[PDB]
């Protein structure tokens, strides 16, 4: 619906295992069409 | 070494695309219609 | 509104499909009606959005 919804967590120390639940960050009212996407390195 | 993310559709100037950034010193959320590069670096 | 005609305010009359809630489109390129290719040109298959 025109959102963009993000939520994160950092957890100190190949997936590992355990349990660990994202919280909520941001929604931003963006309001465009998304279909693709790309990460950006240094 | 990661620093984010750019979505959209299609990555010319034709049309709108959201870019989140991390740079050395700020975070940078933007949605305007960028011309991307082919492999975009920092 | 103005003597002669205000032509500030603008729509878009045609496009490929309906849009989402809440989406923004803002794009300007020309709209294909006829199955017959037009690169940026106009007329008898093809107009300005
Ligand atoms: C979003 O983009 C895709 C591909 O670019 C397109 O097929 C789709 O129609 C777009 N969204 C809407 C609501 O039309």
């Amino acid at each position: 619906d025109g959102y963009f919804k993000i939520y994160s967590k950092h957890t100190p120390i190949d997936l590992p295992q355990g349990f660990s639940a994202l919280e909520p960050l941001v929604d931003l009212p963006i309001g465009i069409n998304i279909t693709r996407f790309q990460t950006l390195l240094a | 070494i990661i620093r984010g993310w750019i979505f959209g559709t299609t990555l010319d100037s034709k049309t709108q695309s959201l870019l989140i950034v991390n740079n050395a010193t700020n975070v940078v959320i933007k949605v305007c219609e960028f011309q991307f590069c082919n492999d975009p670096f920092l | 509104s103005k003597v002669g005609g205000n032509y500030n305010y603008l729509y878009r009359l045609f496009r490929k499909s309906n849009l989402k809630p809440f989406e923004r489109d803002i794009s300007t390129e020309i709209y294909q009606a006829g199955s017959t290719p037009c690169n940026g040109v106009e007329g008898f298959n093809c107009y300005f959005p």
